């Protein structure tokens, strides 16, 4: 089964460099072109460049020409792309891909194997642990069959924060949102909607984890008055 | 370079039917062209290259044809497996180039959101600021718009929104809008009201609060 | 003798076929490197067998005039049937012709139809290409022929160059005939399918190679038959006594048991030796002659022969006939390159050197031919020959580079076939190039008369 | 040294080694039924043993390192399309996509073959896989 292996998440300061990792196996390493693509969000794929670790030879897009490093160690069967003056346009996820056919002379084809990407972020924010702010409804009052509550989780970094209900209990009626930019930090909310005789009868606790930080919180919903 | 378009850029149908997506390149690509299918936590697929040429181990209910620069993609008859992000690629020249994508999301019956509202929480109150958070869960179609209104005048800014991708299991749309403003700002003002406009609806659904009580 | 003239017919012919597939070679070297050339009009494995069938047709052509020419001499006697050897040159020139356009005209799967191989299936394997009936129709040729030339033999003399000369030609027909044994399993088929290609090229074929080198070294040196006869004699009983058990060295990775592998490397390692001992032949015998003859032309090509051969089967065989070598190069580069260096050094040069004999008095221009005639034969000698050793050399890059890249290294660190097809792209080209001067060289050749 | 120990040591020289060659192929024609695996030597493997004849496989492949030298190996071809298991499928999608048409590729000719005669064709490839060898080719790639 052919495979390839991508190094994790990489967080780096502008005009700083990364570099990454592709790991092939189940296929010979030096056959294949392998060809490296930019996702950045709502943008559409562009390809980079890529390399050929049968003679090492490589071919570069002009818009990555001077951007980006591609290079490929024939022992491990690994290949490696370097990323140079980092700016925010850099921000991305990076795919490897392995050309769908053999040989040194189909340089352009296209891919039958795709790494899972390395996401790249730029920045100059600083670690920060989440603010996690419990929201319980509108002044308590009987209402419908269903409750809504909410967590907000406030102006952190860098991504990404798990959050749960009652530990895990809690699966279904939850919407957790994608976090999104404040300025240099991210925030993020959850709501859980459940049957009216459930809560404040029984307990509802917000579970905040954010590894970068080694921080978790948990916030009780706690009914207003 | 050549430059690809790929239209429409999302598509809704239901399991059964046939569906057919475009791809258009700004010059002739010849018969060298494939697609990919993109799904979460899956990596890429491709399903046809050459125009026409089914890839190994694709169902055969995916086909595709074109030349020069005109191609398409077509599903005979959906599978829910099927929903998914579906991506052209141009293997005729260098440099390689894709096209943006098309999104092709399951259908299902109109659905109105539930709209819940909730005023800051007494923490973050006390550290000197005022997040307004509006819900508007389990809606279909996608569209939506929110309004937040101070006392009866809308707010522009201070406004961040956030969208779920479609639920796998109720096929669905979520949304968060959160409105924030400074501890000092919000007690300046009384009522806070959130308003969502919808199809499913020609009034706007209203969910409001008074800071008081 | 006036009916050694239904030899010219053969050699002509020969020499026509020749031509083709030299031709044939170079849209093939140029398919290497440009994958889609003549596609889909004329696919890879047509143009080969093509190139491959010509080449044992042609070569079958000059050893039946060969033998129609110095048989008759030999036996002292005129050829049993100079109209049998006439129309006999017809029916095999017809079915070769025929059997050329039916791989080139007919998709090959419909050819197989076409001409009944459903009925007796004989089709499709490596060089016996040709449908069931072209080969039946090479059996009566090859039948009224020995029949033929072994009436002549009978009345009249019995010379070492004659019955050698025959039990060659016997040795070929006969064992021709497993070819149309094609047995459903495909161990057992590549089994016998040697007993045809290799008994005939380093068993057989070699008495034909040497009866007939003996033979022209008897005219152009004047040296006694009884010394020329003797050398014969221990050159062909090396040839059998390491030649029968060699048929070993293709028997290593087709399914048949082990102890190949040992008695295969062991009795080939021997191989070169007539080859060798056809050097010294050539060299010593013409280096101490009674005369000077006229065609300096001769004595060129009956030395390159013994020469070329040599080094073609001799050293490029014994490059890769050892067991643990040739595990790493069975069917390469290297396979291709000992190929083609033995089939011109021993073969095409021992048909060539034949007609620089004998087809001066075939035409009643007399000995030899006007010394500007002789200038150009001998530019023909050299540029295919030398075209030929760096065809070899190139190859021989080619393969080792590709043993390399290929066969060595352990799974994942191996290339793939196509990807190190590519690597091998230059050494393809000047292969091409190679090609290029031997067909010029061909053409000087044929000029020369 | 005369001509005629020389003539004696090629007669009985050769008549000994034919004799010794024709030993050598009864015992080896009578341990082809284990080494080759005949018993598992089907209708359909027989079959495509036709298929393969019929179009000239050989003349670009090799099988068991005999053949063309312009195409890969088809021996050992099995293992490097998603195995045993999934074989018959690949080649029949292999068979129906040729010619590929890339540009400067050695290309393969389309055979316009049936269902039928490809799935005969793999059973014969299959076969053929496993036949002792003596451990040949050194690796996957054959
Ligand atoms: C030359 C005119 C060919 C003939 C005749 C046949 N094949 Fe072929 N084959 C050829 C090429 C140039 C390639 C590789 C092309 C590429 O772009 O990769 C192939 C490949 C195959 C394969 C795949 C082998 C592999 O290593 O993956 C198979 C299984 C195959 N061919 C089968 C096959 C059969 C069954 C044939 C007779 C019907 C046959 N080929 C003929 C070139 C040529
Ligand atoms: C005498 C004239 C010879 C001719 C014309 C000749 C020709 C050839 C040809 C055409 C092939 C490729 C066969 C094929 O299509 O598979 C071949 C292979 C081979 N030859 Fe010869 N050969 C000659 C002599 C010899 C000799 C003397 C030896 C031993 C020293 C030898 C050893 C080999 C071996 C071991 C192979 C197998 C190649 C492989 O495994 O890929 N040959 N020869
Ligand atoms: C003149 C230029 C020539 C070219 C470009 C050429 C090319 C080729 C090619 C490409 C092949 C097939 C390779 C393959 O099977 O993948 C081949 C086969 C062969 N050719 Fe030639 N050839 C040439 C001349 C000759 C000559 C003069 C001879 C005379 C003996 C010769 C003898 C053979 C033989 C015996 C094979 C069998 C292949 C084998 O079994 O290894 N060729 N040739
Ligand atoms: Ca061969
Ligand atoms: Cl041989
Ligand atoms: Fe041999």
């Amino acid at each position: 089964e052919v495979q390839l292996q991508q190094s994790g998440t990489v967080l780096a300061r502008p005009g700083a460099s990364v570099k990454m990792s592709c790991k092939a196996s189940g296929y010979s390493f030096t056959s294949y072109w392998m060809h490296w693509v930019k996702q950045r969000p709502g943008q559409g794929l562009e390809w980079i460049g890529a390399v050929y670790p049968g003679n090492s030879d490589t071919s570069y897009n002009q818009k990555f020409k001077g951007k980006a490093k591609l290079t490929a160690v024939t022992s491990a069967s690994t290949a490696y792309m370097e990323l140079s003056s980092l700016t925010n346009e850099d921000s991305a996820v990076y795919y490897c891909s392995r050309s769908s056919l053999d040989g040194y002379y189909v340089k352009n084809w296209c891919f039958d194997v795709w790494g899972q990407g390395t996401t790249v972020t730029v920045s100059s924010a600083k670690t920060t642990a989440p603010s996690v702010y419990p929201l319980a409804p509108v002044c308590g009052d009987t209402t419908g069959s269903s409750v809504t509550l909410g967590c907000l989780v406030k102006g952190y970094f860098p991504e990404p924060v798990t959050l749960t209900w009652n530990s895990g209990s809690l699966s279904s009626g939850v919407h957790t949102f994608p976090a999104v930019l404040q300025s240099d930090l991210y925030t993020l909310s959850s709501s859980v909607t459940v049957t009216s005789s459930t809560r404040p009868s029984q307990s509802i606790t917000c579970n905040v984890a954010h590894p970068a930080s080694s921080t978790k919180v948990d916030k009780k919903i706690e009914p207003r008055g | 370079d050549i430059q690809m378009t790929q239209s429409p850029p999302y598509l809704a149908a239901s399991p059964g039917e046939t569906i057919t997506i475009n791809c258009r390149a700004s010059k002739s690509i010849r018969k060298y062209l494939a697609w990919y299918q993109e799904k979460p936590g899956k990596t890429n697929k491709l399903l046809i290259y050459s125009g026409s040429t089914l890839q190994f181990g694709i169902p055969s209910r995916f086909s595709g044809s074109g030349s020069g620069t005109e191609f398409t993609l077509t599903i005979s008859s959906l599978e829910p497996e099927d929903f998914a992000m579906y991506y052209c690629q141009q293997h005729n020249e260098y440099p390689l180039t894709f096209g943006a994508g098309t999104k092709l999301e399951l259908k299902r019956a109109d659905a109105a959101p539930t709209v819940s509202i909730f005023p800051p929480s007494s923490e973050q109150l006390t550290s000197g600021g005022a997040s307004v958070v509006c819900f508007l869960n389990n809606f279909y179609p996608k569209d939506i718009n929110v309004k937040w209104k101070i006392d009866g005048s809308e707010r522009q800014n201070g406004v961040l929104n956030s969208w779920t991708d479609q639920d796998s299991k109720d096929s669905t749309y979520s949304m968060s809008s959160t409105l924030t403003l400074t501890k000092d700002e919000y007690e300046r003002h009384n009522s806070y009201t959130c308003e969502a406009t919808h199809k499913t609806s020609t009034s706007p659904i209203v969910k409001s609060f008074n800071r008081n009580e | 003798f006036a009916s050694q003239a239904v030899a010219k017919p053969y050699f002509v012919f020969a020499l026509i076929l020749f031509v083709g597939q030299i031709l044939f070679g170079l849209i093939m070297g140029l398919q290497y490197v440009v994958g889609d050339f003549l596609f889909p009009a004329i696919p890879f494995n047509v143009a080969r067998m093509v190139h491959t069938n010509l080449l044992i047709v042609w070569l079958l052509f000059g050893f039946m005039g060969a033998a129609y020419y110095l048989v008759p001499e030999e036996s002292d006697c005129e050829l049993y049937s100079p109209k049998l050897a006439w129309i006999l040159f017809w029916v095999f020139a017809a079915a070769g012709v025929l059997t050329i356009l039916g791989y080139l005209l007919v998709p090959y799967a419909g050819l197989a139809r076409l001409t009944g191989n459903e009925l007796w299936p004989t089709m499709g394997r490596e060089f016996l290409e040709q449908p069931t009936i072209s080969k039946a129709g090479i059996v009566i040729v090859a039948l009224g022929f020995l029949f033929n030339v072994g009436m002549t033999v009978l009345r009249g003399r019995k010379t070492a160059i004659s019955m050698v000369l025959m039990t060659g030609l016997i040795g070929l027909a006969l064992l021709f005939l497993f070819s149309f044994y094609n047995p459903e399993n495909l161990t057992r088929d590549k089994f016998y399918w040697w007993w045809v290609v290799h008994l005939w090229v380093e068993g057989v074929w070699e008495l034909i190679m040497g009866a007939i080198l003996a033979f022209v070294l008897v005219k152009i040196t004047g040296v006694d038959r009884e010394v020329i006869e003797k050398w014969l004699y221990v050159i062909i009983a090396m040839a059998l006594i390491s030649g029968i058990i060699g048929t070993g060295h293709h028997y290593f990775w087709i399914g048949v048991p082990g102890y190949w592998l040992w008695l295969g490397s062991v009795f080939s390692a021997l191989e070169p030796l007539p080859f060798f001992a056809m050097v010294l032949f050539a060299f010593n015998t013409i280096n101490r002659r009674r005369r000077d003859y006229p065609n300096r032309a001769v004595a060129l090509w009956a030395m390159g022969t013994t020469v070329m051969a040599f080094l073609g089967a001799g050293v490029w065989g014994f490059m890769h006939t050892l067991a643990p070598v040739n595990y790493y190069t069975h069917g390469t580069q290297l396979t291709a390159a000992h190929g083609h260096m033995a089939f011109y050094g021993a073969y095409a040069m021992i048909v060539m050197t034949i007609i620089s004999y004998a087809m001066p008095r075939l035409r009643g221009i007399g000995e030899a031919m006007d010394n500007r005639s002789q200038v150009l034969e001998m530019w023909g000698f050299w540029l295919m020959t030398v075209a030929m050793v760096f065809i070899t050399l190139f190859l021989s890059a080619a393969g080792v580079l590709q043993v390399w890249l290929q066969r060595m290294p352990a799974d994942g660190a191996a290339m793939t076939f196509m990807a190190t097809q590519d690597q091998l792209a230059i050494f393809y080209w000047l292969r091409e190039g190679a090609g290029v001067v031997f067909l010029i060289g061909l053409v000087a050749y044929l000029l020369s008369f | 040294f005369t001509k005629g120990m020389a003539r004696n040591i090629y007669f009985g020289g050769s008549v000994f080694f034919i004799l010794l060659f024709l030993a050598l192929t009864y015992h080896t024609e009578k341990t082809l039924p284990e080494r080759t695996n005949e018993a598992a030597m089907s209708a359909a493997v027989v079959r495509g043993k036709l298929v393969w004849e019929q179009n000239n496989c050989v003349g670009c492949h090799t099988l068991l390192g005999e053949g063309a030298y312009f195409a890969p190996e088809l021996g050992n071809v099995v293992g490097r399309r998603g195995g045993e298991e999934g074989f018959n499928t690949f080649l029949q999608a292999w068979m129906k996509i040729q010619p590929l048409n890339v540009p400067g590729r050695r290309a393969m000719p389309q055979f316009h073959l049936s269902e039928g005669q490809v799935d005969d064709l793999a059973e014969f490839l299959k076969w053929s896989s496993k036949i002792d060898t003596n451990q040949w080719p050194p690796n996957k790639e054959g």
